[PDB]
Parts: structure tokens; sequence; C-alpha cells
RNA sequence: GAUGUCGGCUCGUCGCAUCCUGGGGCUGAAGAAGGUCCCAAGGGUUGGGCUGUUCGCCCAUUAAAGCGGCACGCGAGCUGGGUUCAGAACGUCGUGAGACAGUUCGGUCUCUAUCCGCUACGGGCGCAGGAGAAUUGAGGGGAGUUGCUCCUAGUACGAGAGGACCGGAGUGAACGGACCGCUGGUCUCCCUGCUGUCGUACCAACGGCACAUGCAGGGUAGCUAUGUCCGGAACGGAUAACCGCUGAAAGCAUCUAAGCGGGAAGCCAGCCCCAAGAUGAGUUCUCCCACUGAGGUAAGACUCCCGGAAGACCACCGGGUUAAGAGGCCAGGCGUGCACGCAUAGCAAUGUGUUCAGCGGACUGGUGCUCAUCAGUCGAGGUCUUGACCA
RNA sequence: AUUCCUUGUCGGGUAAGUUCCGACCUGCACGAAAGGCGUAACGAUCUGGGCGCUGUCUCAACGAGGGACUCGGUGAAAUU
RNA sequence: AAGGAACUUUGCAAUCUCACCCCGUAACUUCGGAAGAAGGGGUCCCCACGCUUCGCGUGGGGCGCAGUGAAUAGGCCCAG
């Protein structure tokens, strides 16, 4: 009876480099649209990452620097984005479903900051 | 699958404690286990186990620990429930400097 | 947990170094002799269990030479052994005492620690030859 | 005859005297009596008890009526016991005593659609020598021309577990009433949060 | 190996296809741009889901 | 114009001329252990050496290591060792080509199941209103095995040596069900350690690649045996061979001819699970009500969304703002085992402090920060005949 | 690699060895360039044994990935 | 896990083994070989001294479970 916390779609290394890239982009743009499930995956991974960032010490920043590879992206999350959520009990990301797609028939959605 | 609002943490822990017992704090290092033993018949023979502690596993009534001795040329391991009524106290021989919470390499 | 084909050590001076198992049995010591084991399966030899075994490598000069087919009692299992307070014992090497059909050992003394369960199982003289009963 | 409903909470390590006993913690919470089944307006002897409290808003108009009849409360769950003739409502206080054997029944943790390996035991075949059948892959399902068919009630893959299962003669170790808690030597079936029924020993010595 | 024995008849075959009947979307008109949208998503027309979202 | 053939492996199931276990009669049956015959097919019937072998021989066991059937059951289930293709060799027969009662090494086992049959699981309709929930069981399946020891009792018996029935206690084996507290497995990125090289400018710190985890060391939840817990029964009824009561035909005798009582692991019932499509469609509790000229609607569902110890999909369970459902966040657990930076110590490698540190998948509660918004779809008015009871 | 009788008889190893090694001789039907008997080395050869090590196995378990399942797109086949 | 060939026609398959340096290495032999027989030990980092070139040896010290730290990488033997 398969029971666990994690979902994967591709392999073990992929789901990382991808969740890293999608986190990176949502923090870069502020909203992106992707397939609904991929968004559902992205939500809590990036959320925890917003919380590493707030707290503001060099340690925090170097923790962020592992998943987020663009120095500009991290500086934004750290200095701009992190602090901005302050009295926020945690968890700004929300999920909006847009609608189905042409080629693969997949329903897609926006995840926004 | 029965929906009651209840905390299993405090429920379970409810009787853990009465069956839970606190030991001298040892991460590493050697230890004398003084263990009271009735399997000799009426007789209760205190036995000594003086080992290196190789394992810390568990918590709650289930918390246990493991020592390893060599008695008479051949290796032995033993696993004591921190509260085992078959046990009187444990004391530290010395304090070890160890790098990981396991120490299984000691078998080789 | 011993099976046929499974080499055990010898806890005695009976003159046999390594023996290989042949048959686990149900080991009835009590009454007059040993009794006859209930069941022809019983797949594993625990501690305090009798096995039958071929004597595989033995030292020169002994009451027991190589090829001797003989009953033995199981002294040390690597496979863990749990007690009723809950502690567990396990030794690094597997090992045993070669005996006779009345249960008494064939060697003049016993080597290294033996499982306390052996005294549970009423093997007295073996418990008496024991450097340590753990 | 006797019985009550409760939820499985966990298994734990415990000592009574000097022996270490695995228990399973159940909570049999007070169990209201919603209907009594009698030979007259019902026709067989039973009783009906509720267990898991319900938000009054979420209850049906009809079921609200049912609970109204006896005037108890909302409950997520209703169960019938047999030859049971209680008075008031039902807690294990005075119901079970320490040391009674009990029949403790639950619903197995469902295992999905499993092999015959999990399901039926069986064997499967050599991962070693030339085999294209490993793992489950049973051999024949039958003989050849007589009856060319396969036996009704054969054993093959399927939804495994999720079984209603009663476990016979479990020993009641400790009882804390008013904490509505009960300890039972050994395993009760089904996962935690699970609904279980503790009842009198069916047959024993 | 294992092929089918005869052709299947038109009758039994369409009997098989008994179940492939399509479920048409259960729609609802959007409270904002007054065009029919789909439950728990955005109205593709205005972009409004509780106030306003996508730009169309 | 093809019914694949030895042996094995996998899965069984059936007969009884019964290997064990159960009940009996007789005995050249003292007891113990037997020999034979009758009843009995519930269950059980071990692991190895040689051989392609079934068979058979031997090792160590055992309650016992039963015999056959099912196309010498089973290749659209597996093997392909044995024989019946092509190569090659030996003995051998043939002038030869070649050959065989031989032996020897080698030698392709075919993609995607239509129907029936089978294990699972939904959809529709039926069950004289529309619904929510609790149920009787008609019937049906699972299960069913056994040693050992103790008491009885050193008793009955027996010159002795020995040594019980019956009844009553324990304790296992193997098998099955559940379970993960314990013992352990494994937990593909939860923690750490390591090498080469590439990168984030460099240092320091990190990331990739070295699996589809680069390697190693641990390892929570889940899952899991070898691990743990429970089981096989007691009782009752009707029987088998069998043992008897009463008693004639036949003044005697007679278990039978009227009749009546004992008697098995077997039969029924008892135990666990399924079960009203038990179209002979059952029972109990509650809810909405007596619209409209097929349609609005009540009670009540469904769609949808969020999730689950539920699951291929469907189905099932829970939550969906009169909200703690899930995520996040907080606190704790638990894993890992002492972070970064800095300071200090040393020529340095490293060491020490700060630091039971840092980090964090699945655990246990808490919190209205996020998404469960909004809405739509569907769903009763109760056929008839007789009989009873009331106006 | 010829052996029918055949699991020939003794022994070696094995707890037990119809195979294997050794010895015998009754060679069903070895034998001297269709070579006889030997030989170090060699061999993806064949046969027996041991050590080491292992999921080959008792007896299976967990983990990964790629199919198998579900939705959207394209959409065959042997057979009948 | 415990066991280790009990699997099987057969260890088929899959482990173990693995580089380079040092030491060491049998019957038999056509004196070439057998041989990489078999075994045993070293392997990383820093510091001083020396050296015949990348480097190497010596001494001392440090870290880890482990230092051909990841990839490339012989299991072996006895009889026929
Ligand atoms: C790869 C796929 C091929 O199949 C095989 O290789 C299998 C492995 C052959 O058996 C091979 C291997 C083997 C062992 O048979 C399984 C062997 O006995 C035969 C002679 O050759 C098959 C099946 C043979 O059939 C069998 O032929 C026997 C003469 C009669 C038998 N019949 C009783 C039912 C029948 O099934 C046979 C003749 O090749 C089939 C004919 C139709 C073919 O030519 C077809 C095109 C095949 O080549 C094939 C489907 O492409
Ligand atoms: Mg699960
Ligand atoms: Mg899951
Ligand atoms: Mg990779
Ligand atoms: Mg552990
Ligand atoms: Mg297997
Ligand atoms: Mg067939
Ligand atoms: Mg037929
Ligand atoms: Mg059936
Ligand atoms: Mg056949
Ligand atoms: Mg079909
Ligand atoms: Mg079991
Ligand atoms: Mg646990
Ligand atoms: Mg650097
Ligand atoms: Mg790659
Ligand atoms: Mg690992
Ligand atoms: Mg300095
Ligand atoms: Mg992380
Ligand atoms: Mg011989
Ligand atoms: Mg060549
Ligand atoms: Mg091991
Ligand atoms: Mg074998
Ligand atoms: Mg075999
Ligand atoms: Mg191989």
């Amino acid at each position: 009876h398969g029971k666990a916390g994690r979902k994967l779609n591709r392999n073990s290394s992929a789901r990382v480099a991808l969740a890293r890239a999608q986190a990176t982009a949502l923090l870069r743009e502020g909203r992106i649209q992707t397939t609904l499930t991929k968004a559902k995956e992205l939500r809590p991974f990036v959320e925890q990452l917003i919380t590493t960032a707030k707290g503001g010490d060099l340690h925090s920043r170097r923790l962020v620097a592992q998943d987020i590879h663009d120095k500009d992206v991290v500086r934004k999350v750290m200095d701009e984005v992190a602090p901005k959520y302050a009295e926020r009990p945690g968890g700004y990301t929300r999920i909006l479903r847009v609608g189905t797609r042409r080629g693969d028939g997949v329903t897609m959605a926006l995840i926004e900051l | 699958q029965t929906h009651i609002k209840i905390n299993r943490g405090e429920l379970l822990r409810g009787i853990e404690q009465d069956h839970t017992r606190q030991l001298p704090d040892f991460r590493p290092g050697d230890t004398v286990r003084v263990d009271t033993k009735v399997r000799e018949g009426n007789r209760t023979r205190s036995q000594a186990f003086e080992g290196v502690v190789i394992a810390i596993n568990g918590s709650g009534s289930r918390k246990s620990f493991t020592v390893r001795k060599i008695s008479f040329g051949e290796g032995v391991e033993r696993v004591f429930p921190f509260a085992s009524p078959l046990v009187n106290q444990v004391t530290i021989v010395e304090r070890g400097k160890v790098r990981r919470a396991k120490l299984y390499y000691l078998r080789e | 947990m011993i099976m046929p084909q499974s080499r055990l050590d010898v806890a005695d001076n009976s003159g046999a170094r390594e023996i290989m198992c042949i048959r686990v049995l149900n080991s009835g010591i009590g009454g007059k002799g040993l009794t006859t084991g209930g069941g022809g399966n019983k797949r594993y030899a625990h501690v305090g269990d009798i096995i039958v075994a071929s004597v595989k490598d033995a030292a020169p000069r002994g009451a027991v030479k190589a090829g001797d087919v003989v009953k033995a009692v199981v002294v040390r299992t690597s496979h863990a052994i749990k007690r009723a307070d809950g502690s567990t014992i396990r030794f690094d090497r597997n090992a045993a005492v070669i005996i006779n059909n009345q249960g008494e050992p064939r060697g003049t003394r016993v080597f290294g620690p033996v499982a306390r369960e052996l005294r549970d199982r009423r093997f007295m003289k073996i418990v008496s030859l024991a450097p340590e009963v753990l | 005859m006797k019985g009550i409903l409760g939820t499985k909470i966990g298994m734990t390590q415990i000592w009574k005297n000097d022996r270490a006993i695995p228990v399973t913690v159940v909570l049999a919470g007070p169990c209201p009596i919603v209907q009594r089944k009698t030979a007259q307006t019902d026709g067989y002897e039973a009783v009906q008890i509720g267990y898991a409290p319900k938000a009054e808003r979420k209850v049906n108009k009809p079921m609200q009526g049912h609970f109204a009849k006896a005037g108890v409360a909302p409950t997520r769950i209703l169960r019938e016991f047999r030859g049971f003739a209680p008075d008031g409502d039902s807690v294990n206080v005075d119901i079970f005593a320490e040391g009674e054997k009990i029949d403790a029944t639950g619903t197995s943790k469902g295992k999905g659609t499993q092999g015959v390996m999990k399901r039926w035991n069986f064997a499967g075949g050599p991962a070693s020598h030339g085999s294209k059948k490993w793992h489950r892959r049973p051999g024949s399902i039958g003989q050849r021309k007589t009856p060319g068919r396969v036996y009704k009630g054969k054993r093959m893959a399927g939804h495994m577990g999720m079984e209603r299962v009663t476990v016979q003669n479990l020993e009641v170790v400790e009882i804390r009433a008013g904490e509505n808690l009960i300890l039972v030597k050994g395993a009760i079936p089904g996962a935690n949060g699970g609904l279980v029924v503790l009842r009198s020993a069916a047959k024993a010595s | 190996h294992p092929v089918p024995k005869k052709k299947t008849s038109k009758s039994k075959r369409d009997m098989r296809r008994s179940h492939h009947a399509l479920t048409a979307p259960n729609l609802t008109e959007c409270p904002q741009c007054h065009g029919k949208k789909l439950s728990h998503h955005i109205c593709p027309n205005c972009g409004y889901y509780d106030g306003r979202q996508v730009l169309a």
C-alpha cells in the first residue's frame, strides 16, 4: 500500500533541479503559470525557502544560495522579498487554476507570490 | 478512520512515563550495567556488564540503549530498555569522544 | 537460527574445531534421557536447541574426530535472543557444545559465555562448565 | 453479549510485574444507546450505540430525528451489539475488567491489489535459472481437458486486506476509566484512528 | 499467440461501447463578464475570479 | 491443412483398496510395545547426498514420512536436464554412401486474450413514493494437523525387568490471520563524511556530474520476517463399524423382527468472514410531504475543490469559511551529531570555543497566513384487487 | 568420448556419491601413422572436488527507475 | 537480519576479486614456463631532512568508518 510524503514525476535528481528552477523563476517573476500539479509541488518547497530567507543572517543567505543559483534572484528574495513578509504567519503563495490546454489536454494554472 | 478530535501524543505519552525511567547521561564511552537477575531460581544474582555504548535508539518507554563487551575471548552485545525492571542503575566508566551516533564500525 | 549446512563453533575440549549442521530437532531433555523431537520440520535452531551435526574440522588427539556424526547443543546465536524483561543478547560468532544422548557434554570443560536460556532448558552441567552465563 | 466501540491510538511497551508486554492502546469513549432492538417491534435481540461525536450542523434531518428519539447527541458512527441489554449508556467502567480475554475486532489496513505472493503466499519461481516468470506469476490454474475450466474459488491476485477482522482472546492489561482508555496485550487489526469493537470472549475455556 | 476466435457482432460490440458516453462540462455563468465559466477556475473572458486575475 | 512429447518447478483438486491421526472387534492381546480385520478421507504426510530421471539406494529425522486420478493434471504458466533435426567423436555394422539396442560434447521454447472459466472492481436497472442510517440471515466460503512433558502414578498389571487406560494440566513444531510496541531489514536526497572535475570572479562557503542515489556512514514515518499477538478447540444433536436394554417368531437363546440406549479427527450446529439481484428482492428507526399545466421543488444527493493509514480507474473515508481539511507557520518529537561566521591554538595538516550545535521527508498538537470562492446538475406526489379495523 | 549385464568389485572423498579419481580384470564389440601409450604449456573446451564470496536458495522484504493504470493527440495487428 | 549452494541438469545468474608499489610464491617441467601461482603489506593530508626527474624515500604529526576515498579495475585452487 504505497504511502509517503513525496510526489515525483521524473527521477530523483530531476525533481530537484526542476523544483529548484521553478522556485527560482517564481521568485524572479512573482507569478508563473505551469501545469497544476507541478505548481502544487512547487508551493511548499518555495514557501519553506521564503522562511530560510527571512531571519536574515549570512547563514540563512548561504542556505538559500544552494537551491537558488542566481545571485540576483537570491539577493531579491533575501533583501527585497523575505523582509517584506514580516507579520506574515508564513505562507504567501496561492494557487489559481486557469484552465485546460490544447496540445496535451492538461489543465494548467498560475502560482503567484 | 474514526473521527474524534484527539491528540495521540498526550494519549500515548499518558502511560509512557509510568513505564519511563531516566538514566545517567551518556552519549559515548564505557558503562557498568548493574542488572538484577532472578532466572537462577529464588536466587537473585547481580550481574555486571561493562561495555562501550554503541547505540542510543528510541524514546519514551521504548527508549533503549546498547553496550558491547568481550567476555572470555568472544564478542557480545546487549540491549537494555532504559526502564527494564530487570535493571538497577548504570554508571559511567569513562566518557568517550565519538564522531557519530552509531559506532557499528567497532564490530570490525 | 541455525539450519542444515550451517557451520557452528565448539564450546568444548571434545576435540572438534568446526562442525556443520545436519538436522535441527526438537530436543526433549528431561525424564530419563533426551526425548524424541516433536515434528520433523522445525526449520531453525535457536539457543537451547539440539542439532545433529557432522564434525567437520577437528584437532588431532580428541574424544571426537573428523566425520563423526554427533548431536550438539547450541550455545551462541548471532541471531538475536530476546529475554522477557525485553533485553536482547547477541554474540559475534556462532558456537555449540558437543554432547551425549543423556544430554551431558562430551568435553571436559566449556569455552566462553553461554546463553542463560540454556539453564532455562535444564542443561545443568553445561551451565556449570560455563565461564559466564549471560 | 457485552461490548463497546473505540478508536485505536497506538501500540506501546509496558511492564506488569517484571515481564515486558506490548500493548495496543484503544480508547473506548462513552457510547450512547440510540435504539434497543427487541423481539416485539424489532424481532431480534440487539442494542445500538453511537461513538464518534458529530457536528450538529453536519447531521442529516433524518439522523437528527433518530438521535432525537432517544435524545442523546450527534455521533459519526452507529453500531449494533447482540444479546446486550445495558442500562443508561455505555463506557467500559463496570463493562470490562482487568485480565478478561476479549474479542477485539477491527478492519484491516487495506493493501491495494496485491500479488499472490502477498495475498495467498504461494511461491513463484527461480530468479535464477532461465526463468521468464519470477515474483508472483502462478503456474497452472488447472488441469487440461477435464474440467477445462478453473475452480470456482481459486486463489489469484486481488484487493487484499481491508478485511473485517476479529482477533480472538486478547488480554486486557490495564483500565483507566474516565480517561476512557484501555490497554490490550498484542495487536488489534487495522490502522490508527481506526474504529474497533471490544467485546466479550466468544468462545474460550 | 493469443488471437480472438470469431469477429464480434455489431450488437455485442456496441454493447461494449455502452460506457464511453462523454460527460459534458457542468457550466455556470460568470458573475462578472457574463459569459459561461468553469467551477473553481477563472472566467476566461474577463479574467475575474473573486475581483480580477488574468488579463484577457 | 498438427491433440507438443520424458522429467522437474508452480498451482491445486479428487478417489480410498488409510502411511499418520480418530472409533472399534479378534488376538498365539498380562502391562508396555504389537500382529491383523472393521468404521473413518477433517487435517496432516520433513530436509538432504547420487541420478535427466520418475522409481530406487543411502544420511538425519518423524505422528507419519500413504497409493492413485485429473490428456502417465499442469510449456498461449516456467524450465528444456532426458529423446526424435542439421556439426563432431568413439565402439560397432556396411565394399561404399551411411547406419544404431548404443554412448559422447553442442544445439532458436513464438508478439498485444475475443468468448467461456477464474480473482478483483465499477456502471445501469430492478426490489410500487422520494430519501438517510441501522440490520435478519436464506444461503455460501475459511478453518479443521500433531508431538513432547508433568500430574494422575512408580498406581492397575507384572516373578522380575518394566509399566498403563481413563481423566487433568502445561510446552512446542509447522501452518494461518492480524500487527510494527520490541528485535532487525529497507527507507533514491532526512542528516553527515569522501574523492576527481566543473562551475557560482577569487578565498571561504556551496551546487552539478561521477545510477537510472557518484561512494561511504547512519537513518524517522511508511512498508516489512526471520519479529510480536491471537488461532485449530469446548459444548450439543444425528450417525459409522461397534457395543448394549427390552423381546418374539422359535416355552431356550437372541442388540431386531415393534420399539429404545451408547458410539468416531468423519455429519449437522457451534468459530471467523461474505451474504436480499434470497427478481420468493425481507425487518427496524428517522426524514419530506400531498405541488404545477412532462415542469418548479421538499427531504436528500450529485457536480466541483482540498486531502486520506481508501485506491490502477472507478468505488470508499474526511474537509470545504456557522471552516482546523490539506499546505505553510509555530512549538515539540525524531533523525543526524557540533554548522556558518568569528575567535583562539599551532610553521602547517588539523585542534578548541562559541555549539546537547547547525540542518530537516512522511511524526504529535497548536495557528485563519494559502487554496477549499462562486455556483450549477439532479432528486418525491406514491398502480390495482381483495380482507380486516375507524369515521 | 568405445561397457551390453551395470549403480561391475574393492578403495578415495561425502553425514549419505548411479557422477568423479584410483585399483582389478570377465575388453558384450581398445591397440599401434583411419596411429598406441605418454607429456610441460595452452583452451570463452568437457568432467569431478575444495576455498573464497554471494538472493542460487530456506523466503522473501524494502527502495529506485522504465512499462503496465488514468486524461488529451495520432492509432495498427495477427484472427474471424 | 540469521544461514551460505541447503538452489539446481550444472553456482546458470549474480557477488566476492580488481589498479600501481613492496614482500613473498608449490607439485610438475620440453628449464622458456607453470606465475599475476598461492599468500601478506602499502596507498590520503601537513611538516622537517635527503634524493637520480615528473617526484621519491626517511622521520615526525593530523583527520575519517574507510584514503587506486568517486570511474575505469583478474576470485582462486586440487584432480582429470
Ligand atoms: C520466434 C517466433 C517463431 O516461433 C518459433 O521460433 C517457435 C520457437 C517455433 O518452434 C521451434 C522450437 C520448438 C521447441 O517448438 C516450440 C521446436 O519443437 C520447433 C520444431 O521449432 C514454432 C513454435 C514452430 O512451431 C511448432 O512446430 C512444430 C514442428 C510443431 C508444433 N506443433 C506441435 C504445435 C509447432 O508449435 C514453427 C514450426 O517454427 C512455427 C511456424 C509457424 C513458423 O515458421 C513461425 C513463423 C515461427 O518461426 C515464429 C512464430 O516466427
Ligand atoms: Mg498506507
Ligand atoms: Mg500515497
Ligand atoms: Mg545522478
Ligand atoms: Mg534500529
Ligand atoms: Mg523466491
Ligand atoms: Mg495448457
Ligand atoms: Mg465441461
Ligand atoms: Mg466457491
Ligand atoms: Mg504429462
Ligand atoms: Mg475481455
Ligand atoms: Mg508466523
Ligand atoms: Mg515506529
Ligand atoms: Mg574553495
Ligand atoms: Mg549520467
Ligand atoms: Mg545510504
Ligand atoms: Mg596561527
Ligand atoms: Mg532542503
Ligand atoms: Mg563407492
Ligand atoms: Mg584459441
Ligand atoms: Mg550479515
Ligand atoms: Mg545440492
Ligand atoms: Mg535438490
Ligand atoms: Mg557465472
